[PDB]
């Protein structure tokens, strides 16, 4: 499609360049011919000067031809040219957007894959908590630990690491709310 | 600025826009119907936000904010002087109340979903407008380059025509002098009085020929520079509107972000109310010290709900 | 193709994202309980109570 | 506004994980850049994951443990504390020395983890620099070619201008000739074949020029179109290389910043280890020494614990 449009544009632009060339050439022939036609005309009023009065008028007719031909082709072409360049710019935009959507999908795919990883890590984190609570239940039941020293463990954790988790929770909630804690 | 202030700004800004009229540019007929439809819809969305959604959000949060302001804690132990019977009713009434608020929180979130989609639609329609204008201008610029080239070429025809006219004029002046010397040269001399008059006729020829070619060429040039001035006007208007829509697009995109943040804030409130409901329910149907565990947890959870309330209130002001 | 992709985005935005946020409430709640345990069991309390 | 060391590495990791692998299947000249980029990227994501769910937590853990122990044992008894056998005091010092030794080992281990982190970051930073360099060289190459193509297009435009000139010239001869042929024809009906030939000669020549020009034209526009397709192709390729290139330049910077941050972490842990070592020495030499020599070493150990606490705050700062 694009190749065809560029071809079509090249033709129209050529047509228009041609027409304008005709008009410049045309004008020169008319002025040139009017001079030849005028000298040849007052040389017949004195030999055989018809060979140049024809050449002079030939020039003028050719000239006027090129000019009026160029003018038709021109006034005719100009409208079509705008339509063609718009079609091209439109196709370029639409191909670019189609590509952009594709890339968009690829990116979303990656976001999802990253989300799987993240979710998996969350599951494993909860699994450690459950398993670790299980160990604590076992250790208490077997009499390896007591509620007196387990209490101290949890209160130490409350002073530091758990307090930290709670902080991170507030902070995370704030950041996803777009608020300053 | 608060999340709500950002959406509010976008809404006020979109409502103030004026629909476009590109009837003077046939090449933009489609951009017009696109822009005006897009705009009309966006104003719709804006109105809905300003007079229905924003107030609704502020309302629902006020109600929640007041209730939990009063019930800022959960009695875990059994307050001084109450039958265990009365305490269970007092916990059950709060649990019911919290459940009602959870539903309201959840409903607010649906409203916000709708808001997000409206904003996303507007943002998208705007991006589309800019893209379609850009492509029309990209097209017009290809054409403009050609027209400038075409004008430069035609200028040759005009230079030529004028050269013809000056050449003619010189022959006439030159001939009138030769004709005058040849005339007073019998003193034998018709060969130059012919040449002199020949020059004058040729000259008058060149002059009237040049004048045709000239009036004709200036017309082709004027026809070309009218197309150019038209394209320049069209490109200028597309750019003006384009930049407008680029700006609106940004405001809308910012509004999406803000609305998304609001969603997340309400989701925390809902989830946190859920935790509170669970903690109360499991405390109402549990042993003597297990009851205290769950109710202590419910009390921590209420503090959390109050936090969530401050966050939403911040988003609004 | 695009319409379907937007579908996928919606599913994330209005189904998964809330579930993830709920996860934070659940974490917040678990630790609310964990820090409550030593507050309700006074110093020196049955191994029986602790296990429950 | 300056972020912690861990925040900087964290950012780089999150940033690298979000990248999408490239597909230059439309550009044969970039086949090698593709396999380089994608391999580099894949590896980098590996490193990122390892940092985010294994190394960063490990660092935070080890420091928490250290931080708690020395929070409690924030000082060293240099004299015999009120009411204790000298026997009990020596056990209390020996238990701290053992404990400190355990922490020194943990500190030292953390440092090895960090070494590994540094090498991962250094590898990623390097692979990225490599990507940019290889893209740059492909673009440098394509630009040499592009310059030539522009030149080649300018040359061909002559052929096209020529062809069109031929066609206009032809047209004028035909119109001119048709007029001469018509006057010469109604001059034979008044006696003029010398000009009817000249007139028809013009028309034949003209029609020649027109059909000749039309071939040369359709042919030349094709050569020009063939050239500007190669150019548009090269422009697309250069544009893509530049887009990705700038991406990798940015990633390279993030990685380089991450190296710095990781190096700072190394140095912080080195101070902790060395400082714990001093504490171990001071305790050991105080446990096996005279009455006032004992007090010297234990006083020094007390100064040294303050130093360990400082080192702990520094690491904690690096993390938050
Ligand atoms: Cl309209
Ligand atoms: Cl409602
Ligand atoms: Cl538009
Ligand atoms: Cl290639
Ligand atoms: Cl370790
Ligand atoms: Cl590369
Ligand atoms: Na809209
Ligand atoms: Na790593």
């Amino acid at each position: 499609v694009l190749a065809q449009l560029n071809g079509d544009i090249d033709k129209v632009n050529a047509a228009i360049d041609g027409a304008i060339a005709g008009i410049v050439a045309g004008g020169l022939l008319v002025i040139g011919g009017a001079f030849v036609t005028a000298i040849g005309a007052v040389a017949d009023f004195v030999g055989t000067s018809t060979p140049v009065v024809i050449g002079g008028v030939a020039m003028m007719v050719a000239g006027a031809g090129g000019i009026t031909a160029g003018a038709i082709v021109l006034h005719n072409s100009l409208g079509a040219r705008q339509d063609l360049y718009q079609k091209r710019s439109s196709l370029n935009s639409e191909v670019l957007i189609a590509t952009q959507i594709g890339n968009g999908y690829k990116g979303l795919q990656v976001q999802a894959q990253n989300a799987v990883t993240a979710a998996t890590q969350m599951s494993n984190a909860w699994d450690s908590l459950t398993s670790d609570l299980g160990s604590l239940i076992t250790d208490l039941d077997k009499g390896i630990t007591s509620g007196d020293d387990i209490r101290q463990l949890w209160l130490t954790a409350a002073d530091t690491t758990v307090k930290t988790v709670l902080t991170d929770v507030t902070t995370i909630k704030a950041q996803i709310a777009g608020v300053s804690p | 600025a608060s999340q709500a202030m950002q959406i509010q700004t976008y809404c006020n800004s979109v409502k103030q826009q004026v629909p476009v009229d590109f009837s003077q540019f046939p090449n933009l007929k489609d951009n017009q119907t696109q822009i005006n439809q897009g705009l009309d819809l966006a104003k719709g969305h804006a109105d809905l936000y300003l007079n229905t959604i924003q107030p609704q959000i502020i309302t629902n949060i006020s109600n929640i904010s007041n209730y939990f302001a009063l019930q800022n804690a959960i009695p875990a132990v059994l307050p001084p002087g109450s039958t265990k019977a009365q305490w269970l009713r007092q916990l059950s009434v709060i649990k019911e109340q919290a459940t009602e608020y959870q539903r309201l929180s959840s409903d607010t979130r649906l409203v916000i979903v709708n808001l997000n989609n409206n904003l996303i639609t507007d943002s998208s329609n705007f991006q589309g407008i800019v893209v379609n204008l850009n492509s029309k201008v990209q097209g017009d610029n290809g054409v403009l380059a050609q027209l400038n080239g075409d004008i430069d070429k035609v200028n040759a025809a005009i230079d030529g025509a004028i050269a013809g006219i000056v050449a003619g004029g010189l022959l006439v002046i030159g001939g009138a002098f030769v004709t005058a010397i040849g005339a007073v040269a019998d003193f034998t001399s018709t060969p130059v009085v012919i040449g002199g008059v020949a020059m004058m006729v040729a000259g008058a020829g060149g002059i009237t020929a040049g004048a045709i070619v000239l009036h004709n060429s200036l017309g082709a040039r004027q026809d070309l520079y009218q197309k150019r001035s038209s394209l320049n006007s069209e490109v200028l208007i597309a750019t003006q509107i384009g930049n407008g829509y680029k700006g609106l697009q940004v405001q809308a995109q910012n509004a999406v972000t803000a609305a998304t943040q609001m969603s997340n804030a309400w989701d925390s409130l809902t989830s946190d109310l859920g935790s509170l409901i669970t903690d109360l329910d499991k405390g109402i149907t549990s042993g003597d010290d297990i009851r205290q565990l769950w109710l202590t947890a419910a009390d921590t959870t209420v503090k959390t709900v109050l936090t969530d309330v401050t966050t939403i209130k911040a988003q609004i002001a």
